[PDB]
């Protein structure tokens, strides 16, 4: 949101930088490097395997959808043991090619009812972002990490609507005193009427 | 086979037919009333009530896809209160919009693992046909009914297809003393052949 010159701190973001398609887009650099989603594709199949590694399948699939590799996700959930993650990559798979053909046709019926069944947040945002595809369904509902939500709404989202998401999250975390509110905040005044909200929460 | 007059046993036959595409479509038609298998959709759908009803979810889907009423699979495995049974319902409902297209696109690799994987013999030859639109990965799994068997190739394989299917399954039957091949043969002296070497196998 910006704010002794906008040409000064632009420069200096820059010269941060430097060690499109937008307007601002060092802006978005700033924001990725704050994050900490400024990573490369070694970077991310690095994160892969180390996610695979601590044993959260369904945290590197929706990890590897966040990053809009479905084959990837697809490959990496159903490299696994348990016989329901490899139904569950089985019925991913479908959207390799179910791209092409916007209609209801039941296989998006009942994955987008299986994605209300479900239990796990992160096959519930896999399901809901193959079917019916729609970023605003992944990045609203509290049961991922905000980082998440930063990182997948940095990464594919236009400046018109990342502005309305940040101001609507922020005014959110706010008010309601939530930690992972400290992403949008930082260590500022504002993070100490969150941290203030958050001890007349909990204490 | 058949096997004094040839238009004479052609028109009992027939009359036969009366009582209640091919040449041989009367040796088909006495075929399946032997086996039990001419029966109306709207008994058919009966006959999935019944089995829903049972609780049998998997041989009620491995009916239907032996019919070939995939939808009407999906929308029976479905209603499950499976979470198991659900996944595989949106595998096989990833099928509808993917029979005109080549192999090799993930998705049939993963149906074609878990074929080869999975425990259960209905389900595996539901994956089967549902990866590859061929039947002689159906017609020959030795862990389902020899009716059903009997039932599909009679119903789909063709002439030359079917006769091999039949003399491939009675020549093993015979020999080797299942009781499910006295359907094929009969009560005969082929028929006490077979339960002679039923006997001599388990006293």
């Amino acid at each position: 949101n910006g704010i002794l010159s906008d040409k000064q701190l632009n420069k200096e973001m820059e010269k941060i930088i430097k060690l499109a398609g937008s307007p601002k887009y060092v802006q978005r650099r700033l924001c990725l490097i704050i994050s900490g989603w400024d990573l490369s594709r070694s970077d991310y199949e690095d994160k892969y395997n180390i996610i695979m590694k601590n044993g959260h399948y369904e945290k590197a699939a929706a990890w590897a959808v966040f990053f809009g590799d479905i084959p990837k996700a697809v490959e990496i959930l159903g490299s696994a043991k348990k016989e329901r993650l490899r139904l569950i990559a089985t019925a991913i798979a479908g959207y390799l090619a179910y791209k092409d053909l916007p209609g209801n046709n039941a296989w998006r019926q009942q994955c987008r009812k299986m994605s209300s069944e479900l239990d796990d947040p992160y096959l519930r945002v896999i399901f809901a972002f193959i079917a019916d595809n729609d970023w605003w369904d992944i990045l609203y509902e509290p049961a991922i990490s905000l980082r998440e939500r930063l990182g997948v709404a940095l990464r594919f989202l236009n400046d018109t609507d990342l502005t309305t998401f940040l101001d609507r999250t922020s005014s959110t975390v706010i008010e309601n005193g939530e930690l992972e509110g400290l992403i949008l905040t930082g260590i500022t005044p504002n993070g100490i009427d969150l941290l203030q909200s958050y001890v007349n929460k909990t204490s | 086979n058949g096997i004094l007059s040839d238009k004479q046993l052609n028109k009992e036959m027939e009359k036969i037919i009366k009582l209640r595409g091919s040449p041989k479509y009367v040796q088909r038609r006495l075929c399946l009333i032997i086996s039990g298998w001419d029966l109306s959709r709207s008994d058919y759908e009966d006959k999935y009530n019944i089995i829903m009803k049972n609780g049998h979810y998997e041989k009620a889907a491995a009916w239907a896809v032996f019919f070939g009423d995939i939808p009407k699979a999906v929308e029976i495995l479905g209603s499950a209160k499976k979470e198991r049974l659900r996944l595989i319902a949106t595998a096989i409902a990833g099928y509808l919009a993917y029979k005109d297209l080549p192999g090799n696109n993930a998705w049939r690799q993963q149906c074609r693992k878990m074929s080869s994987e999975l425990d259960d013999p209905y389900l595996r030859v539901i994956f089967a046909f549902i990866a590859d639109n061929d039947w002689w990965d159906i017609l020959y799994e030795p862990a389902i009914s020899l009716r059903e068997r009997l039932g599909v190739a009679l119903r789909f394989l063709n002439d030359t297809d079917l006769t091999t299917f039949l003399d491939r399954t009675s020549s093993t039957v015979i020999e080797n003393g299942e009781l499910e091949g006295l359907i094929l043969t009969g009560i005969t002296p082929n028929g006490i052949d077979l339960l002679q070497s039923y006997v001599n196998k388990t006293s």
